[PDB]
C-alpha cells in the first residue's frame, strides 16, 4: 500500500 | 544557537524556491499588476472558460473543472514531497512514517499555498497564466459550488499576517513534522526534528517582521484551522465519491485519502 507516494520517497 | 536556526531557514528557503515552481513573490506580482509579464487570461463563467481552454492543461463543466483541480494538487504532492526529502532528518526517519506524514501533511501545505496564489476575488491557476474568479467556483453546481469557498475564506485570513516565501518556507516544514499524525511509529525523531524547525520558524519571525509581534503565535493557531479545513475537504469528497459515477479519483489521492479521517 502507498506505492506511489512510496516511490515517490524513494526516487 | 541562533546561527545554526538561520542556515536552516536559508536552506530550506532555497529548497522551497526549486521545488516550487510558482512562489508566493511571483503570485503577488501578477495579482497586484507589478510584473510586466501578459496578464493572466480570466475565467469568469462558462464562456469565458471555454475560450481560456488555449491558456491552461486539461464531461460536464464543474465536472471539468473539479478534474483540473485533480490533475493540480497530484502534481503539488508531487512537489510537496520533493520538498519534505530535503527537510534536514526527514529522509533519515522510518519510510512509513515519511509516508504517513506526507499523507496527512500535503493536503494541510496545499491549503497553505494556494492561498499564496488567491485574493478575495479569485485564484490563479496554470502557474499564474489563468484566474478563475470566486463567484464562478461558488456559482458551480452542487456540491462542486461549496469545494473552493472554505479555501478563499480561509486564504483571506492567513493572507493578512503577510508572510513570505522565506517564512513559509519554514511553516510548511513545520506543518510536514507532526508528531501527532495517527499511525506513527517513532514519535521521538520527528518531535525532535520539528522542535528545531519551530525555533527556526520563531527566530524568522523575529528577524523578518520585528515590527509584528506575536507573529508566529498567530500562526500556531492557524495550524488548527488548517486540520478543520482538511477534515471539512475530505467529507465533501467522500460525498463528491458516493453521489457522483462519471469521474475517477486520481490513484495518487485515492493512496492519500483512504483512511484519513
Ligand atoms: C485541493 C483543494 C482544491 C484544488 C486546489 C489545487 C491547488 C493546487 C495549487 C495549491 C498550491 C500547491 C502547493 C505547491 O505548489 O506545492
Amino acid at each position: 500500500r502507498h506505492k506511489i507516494l512510496h516511490r515517490l520517497l524513494q526516487e | 544557537e541562533s546561527a545554526d536556526l538561520r542556515a536552516l531557514a536559508k536552506h530550506l528557503y532555497d529548497s522551497y524556491i526549486k521545488s516550487f515552481p510558482l512562489t508566493k513573490a511571483k503570485a503577488r506580482a501578477i495579482l497586484t499588476g507589478k510584473t510586466t509579464d501578459k496578464s493572466p487570461f480570466v475565467i469568469y463563467d462558462m464562456n469565458s472558460l471555454m475560450m481560456g481552454e488555449d491558456k491552461i492543461k486539461f464531461k460536464e463543466v464543474a465536472i471539468r473543472i473539479f478534474q483540473g483541480c485533480q490533475f493540480r494538487s497530484v502534481e503539488a504532492v508531487q512537489e510537496i514531497t520533493e520538498y519534505a526529502k530535503s527537510i534536514p532528518g526527514f529522509v533519515n526517519l522510518d519510510l512509513n512514517d515519511q509516508v504517513t506524514l506526507l499523507k496527512y501533511g500535503v493536503h494541510e501545505i496545499i491549503y497553505t499555498m494556494l492561498a499564496s496564489l488567491m485574493n478575495k476575488d479569485g485564484v490563479l491557476i496554470s502557474e499564474g497564466q489563468g484566474f478563475m474568479t470566486r463567484e464562478f467556483l461558488k456559482s458551480l453546481r452542487k456540491p462542486f459550488g461549496d469545494f473552493m469557498e472554505p479555501k478563499f475564506e480561509f486564504a483571506v485570513k492567513f493572507n493578512a499576517l503577510e508572510l513570505d516565501d522565506s517564512d513559509l518556507a519554514i511553516f510548511i516544514a513545520v506543518i510536514i513534522l507532526s508528531g501527532d499524525r495517527p499511525g506513527l511509529l517513532n514519535v521521538k525523531p520527528i518531535e525532535d526534528i520539528q522542535d528545531n524547525l519551530l525555533q527556526a520558524l520563531e527566530l524568522q519571525l523575529k528577524l523578518n517582521h520585528p515590527e509584528s509581534s506575536q507573529l508566529f503565535a498567530k500562526l500556531l493557531q492557524k495550524m488548527t484551522d488548517l486540520r478543520q479545513i482538511v477534515t471539512e475537504h475530505v467529507q465533501l469528497l467522500q460525498v463528491i465519491k458516493k453521489t457522483e459515477t462519471d469521474m475517477s479519483l486520481h490513484p495518487l489521492l485515492q493512496e492519500i485519502y483512504k483512511d484519513l479521517y
